[PDB]
RNA sequence: UGACCGAUAGUGAACCAGUACCGUGAGGGAAAGGUGAAAAGCACCCCGGAAGGGGAGUGAAAUAGAACCUGAAACCGUGU
RNA sequence: AAGUGAGAAUGCCGGUGUGAGUAGCGAAAGACGGGUGAGAAUCCCGUCCACCGAUUGACUAAGGUUUCCAGAGGAAGGCUCGUCCGCUCUGGGUUAGUCGGGUCCUAAGCUGAGGCCGACAGGCGUAGGCGAUGGAUAACAGGUUGAUAUUCCUGUACCA
């Protein structure tokens, strides 16, 4: 494992302001805990992380453009180190 | 309190004989190439 | 005399218009309102001509005690300007003579718009 | 005035649900009927 | 339309016909009293106007 | 295979069907097919903020322009 | 050879009439100046005036389930209007060792291996298991965003 637990990173105007406070946000799986992500970012990026915060996101409605549908649920995790650098952009 | 019979197309068009609007005064502006309202003024109608 | 709302409401509104037409020179409102504020504003200009203490106290029973002039860049409180500028500019027999100019109707309803400027 | 049908999450999953209909044989026949018809929502 | 396609006069022009046909209407609903509800119609028009010159 | 049906018919369902919606629940349960042979789905100019028109152009046809085969009555208008 | 002929069943379904430009348009008091725009009584800012005032105030819980923030609109939508919007279209937003729960424990009840009873289905019951609306367990002062705060940050403590 330690590769399928990390999908893609979030690049918005809020995550860009968290780079100054050393806080990278990633999109993990909806089955991992707050300890499996600490052993997947400290090996892939090889950096001693400090703390980690996670939050669940409910699915949205749909759009009139297409037809009545639904969206997939996501799981955000804000990992913050205190000595390492960035591994993305 | 309820119509006993239905009205025709002749008795309904006879009631709408006075139902209309009247023409305006149309006080032609002296010299400006516009139209001012009776006893009034406009940005185009100089007079 | 004409009406519009309730006794108290009408009185309040009238005072507002008068004070708004004393610190803005020309204003635009409805027909009925412009034909009712042309008798409560001319009476206020007649009290400003006298220039005595009694009249001043009687002129503060209608004019709002606020609306600090901002175009004069000072602390003018209506009355001062009315008992100093407006009063010292009229010498006719119609005291606070004012003219009204009719215009086209409004889009919202059918009320005939009008403009009442000082003269 | 106070009407009927007072919303309640816990109560809704108590009187109904899938664990209450799969406890008796009488309530297990209502799950087969809906399944046969083709209902997209079962309890 | 008669100033670029026909390039005719403007001062010497008179409106010949002028009518308005009916168009598709939308159906709405308004809740009344005792649970019963009424109906509302939103009709449209097809205004048409032809300009001539007093001759065919 | 048929002296069976041909879109109010035939299955509740020819298309977004046990779906919109209705009920605390068991349950009840619709409406909706058709441009052309081929998108060649109106390049450009004119009026308007836009919608929509009037020319032009594509086509055998534009009163075939997506309110898209044919277009009957009730009903609503203009001229005589 | 027949699903063979329509004017009536307070017949079933669809479309369009009459009543009619008629009834109605369901909580506070508004007035003017400036601004924006094709278009302003209705949108934005400003000044004055008024209403609720043990509440039309502030915060927990139940319930609803993106209605929350920003930028752009063609109508439909909103009992008028609209450049506005709890409406449409893009892109965003919810951070906990101590806060609520789960986890410990039990009440009324609900289920129970052996065990009784019954045409069958299935009833009843002993230990046991489950079950809060109750018991036992550890935070504060401040600073910050267009949208989160005892959760992010700063100081400082407490429990395991």
């Amino acid at each position: 494992e330690a590769r399928d637990i990390l999908k893609r990173p979030v690049i918005t105007e809020k995550s860009s302001e968290a780079m100054a406070e050393d806080k990278y946000t990633f999109d993990v799986d909806t089955r991992v805990n707050k300890t499996q992500v600490k052993m997947a970012v400290e090996e892939i990026f090889n950096v001693k992380v400090a703390s980690v915060n996670i939050m669940n996101y409910k699915p949205k409605k749909k759009r009139m453009g297409r037809y009545q549908g639904y969206t997939n649920k996501r799981r955000k995790a804000i990992v913050t180190l205190k000595e390492g650098s960035i591994d993305l952009f | 309190a309820v119509p006993k019979r239905r009205t025709s197309k002749t008795r309904k068009n006879k009631r709408r004989t006075h139902f209309k609007i009247s023409v305006p005064g149309m006080t032609e502006c002296p010299n400006c190439g516009e139209y001012k309202l009776s006893h009034r003024v406009c940005k185009n109608c100089g007079s | 005399r004409k009406l519009g709302r309730t006794s108290d409401q009408r009185k309040a509104m009238l005072r507002d218009l008068a004070t708004s037409l004393i610190i803005s020179e020309r204003i635009e409102t409805t027909e009925a309102r412009a034909k009712e504020v042309r008798s409560v504003v001319e009476k206020l200009i007649t009290l400003g001509k006298k220039g005595d203490l009694a009249s001043r106290r009687n002129a503060a029973k209608t004019l709002r005690n606020v609306e600090i002039l901002n175009e004069d860049e000072t602390t003018q409180t209506a009355l001062q300007k009315l008992f100093g500028e407006i009063a010292e500019r009229y010498t006719e027999r119609q005291g606070g003579y004012t003219r009204i100019l009719k215009q086209g109707p409004r889009r919202g309803d059918g009320a005939e718009s009008v403009i009442i400027e000082l003269v | 005035v106070k009407r009927t049908y007072q919303p309640n999450k816990r109560k809704h999953s108590k009187v109904h649900g899938f664990r209450k209909r799969m406890s008796t044989k009488n309530g297990r026949k209502v799950l087969a009927r809906r399944r046969r018809k083709g209902r997209k929502v079962l309890s | 339309n008669a100033e670029h396609n026909y390039d005719m006069n403007t001062d010497e022009l008179v409106v010949k016909e002028a009518y308005a046909n009916e168009g598709p209407t939308l159906k709405r609903f308004r809740p009344r009293a005792q649970g019963r509800a009424s109906a509302i119609n939103k009709r449209t028009s097809h205004i048409t106007i032809v300009v001539s010159d007093g001759k065919e």
